[PDB]
């Protein structure tokens, strides 16, 4: 059938300041079908308190989702999003680029 | 407000 | 400007895996206020905006009841469609439904729509005139014939020209602080050396509402579309959006480039130059 690969963006709600509260976002869009695994990672470890948005879709019928979690960036903590989907031979890891 | 409504494809 | 109310419905059959998953979300423009999930605990239509939260039990019971009938309808649909295509029972399948209405500056009805997709491709769509249908293939013809037979479109039209515009307007007035605002984008530029002979120039638009926005790069007036990296417009999480566009510039040429930001919240285009 139809299988669209997710597009993944890793970013914060507001510009990341060391020590100031924030939200870490993983937006995944443009995928089909809807079966998808999205995890946020602090230093390679799966963040447990991760919420997501309600499944909705675009004009070409493809789905989008926002996975998000409240976090406080520090200078040494590394963050990332790991995505698996039918169109992905293996889980894809997108690292969060603070200064962008 | 959503549709009130029935249908059936 | 103009506004719109739209409802999006997703149903996926779970072969031998319990009932099919049903997800419903409601938006006025780019803001959500409703949301129903079959896997959720409440089994109620739930508030997802502040200005809808105090609508009253009558509203929520009425909205819960109806979206429950939507979920039954779609569950029945996944079987009918499995039929039209002679598909096996072992597989997961997807039905997608969107309908809504647009109003103009005057808040009068502008247009209504009603679309339906199966397995992520067009199946059937109510046309501009809200009288006739577009069937995608041989299967959707049968549905077309069935719906014509049952005057489905007439009952759809009544909803889109009345109930839909009616309540859109109630919401617009009720949530006017949220729904009637325009946050122009906060814009800035960033520079990063790719190498000693290249640098990435990145144009940001942050914290804007609504989501429609155009970001473009020019070099000497000429649009650098083929060489511009553009990300999809993304939710920030607080009901605003963000987007960026990037180009790779030979070091020393930063001054030849301008970023142009167009957004409904801006009294006029915004030309950005790394200077």
């Amino acid at each position: 059938m139809i299988q669209r690969t997710p597009k993944i963006q890793v970013y914060s709600r507001h510009p990341a300041e060391n020590g100031k509260s924030n939200f870490l976002n993983c937006y995944v869009s443009g995928f089909h079908p809807s079966d998808i695994e999205v995890d946020l990672l602090k230093n390679g470890e799966r963040i447990e308190k991760v919420e997501h948005s309600d499944l909705s879709f675009s004009k070409d019928w493809s789905f989008y989702l926002l996975y998000y979690t409240e976090f406080t960036p520090t200078e040494k903590d590394e963050y990332a999003c790991r995505v698996n989907h039918v169109t992905l031979s293996q889980p894809k890891i997108v690292k969060w680029d603070r200064d962008m | 407000m959503i549709l009130g409504g029935v249908f059936x494809v | 400007g103009s506004h719109s109310m739209r409802y999006f419905f997703t149903s996926v059959s779970r072969p031998g895996r319990g009932e099919p998953r049903f997800i419903a979300v409601g938006y006025v423009d780019d803001t959500q206020f409703v949301r129903f999930d079959s896997d959720a605990a409440s089994q109620r239509m739930e508030p997802r905006a502040p200005w809808i939260e105090q609508e009253g039990p009558e509203y929520w019971d009425g909205e819960t009841r109806k979206v429950k009938a939507h979920s039954q309808t779609h569950r029945v649909d996944l079987g009918t469609l499995r039929g039209y295509y002679n598909q096996s029972e072992a597989g997961s399948h997807t039905v997608q439904r969107m309908y809504g209405c647009d109003v103009g500056s005057d808040w009068r009805f502008l247009r209504g729509y009603h679309q339906y997709a199966y397995d992520g491709k067009d199946y059937i769509a109510l046309k501009e005139d809200l009288r006739s249908w577009t069937a995608a293939d041989m299967a959707a013809q049968t549905t077309k014939h069935k719906w014509e037979a049952a005057h489905v479109a007439e009952q759809l039209r009544a909803y889109l020209e009345g109930t839909c515009v009616e309540w859109l307007r109630r919401y617009l007035e009720n949530g006017k602080e949220t729904l009637q605002r325009t946050d122009a984008p906060k814009t800035h530029m960033t520079h990063h050396a790719v190498s000693d002979h290249e640098a990435t120039l990145r144009c940001w638009a942050l914290s804007f509402y609504p989501a429609e926005i155009t970001l473009t790069w020019q070099r000497d007036g000429e649009d650098q579309t083929q060489d511009t990296e553009l990300v999809e417009t993304r939710p920030a999480g607080d009901g605003t959006f963000q987007k960026w566009a990037a180009v790779v510039v030979p070091s020393g040429q930063e001054q030849r480039y301008t970023c142009h930001v167009q957004h409904e919240g801006l009294p006029k285009p915004l030309t950005l130059r790394w200077e």
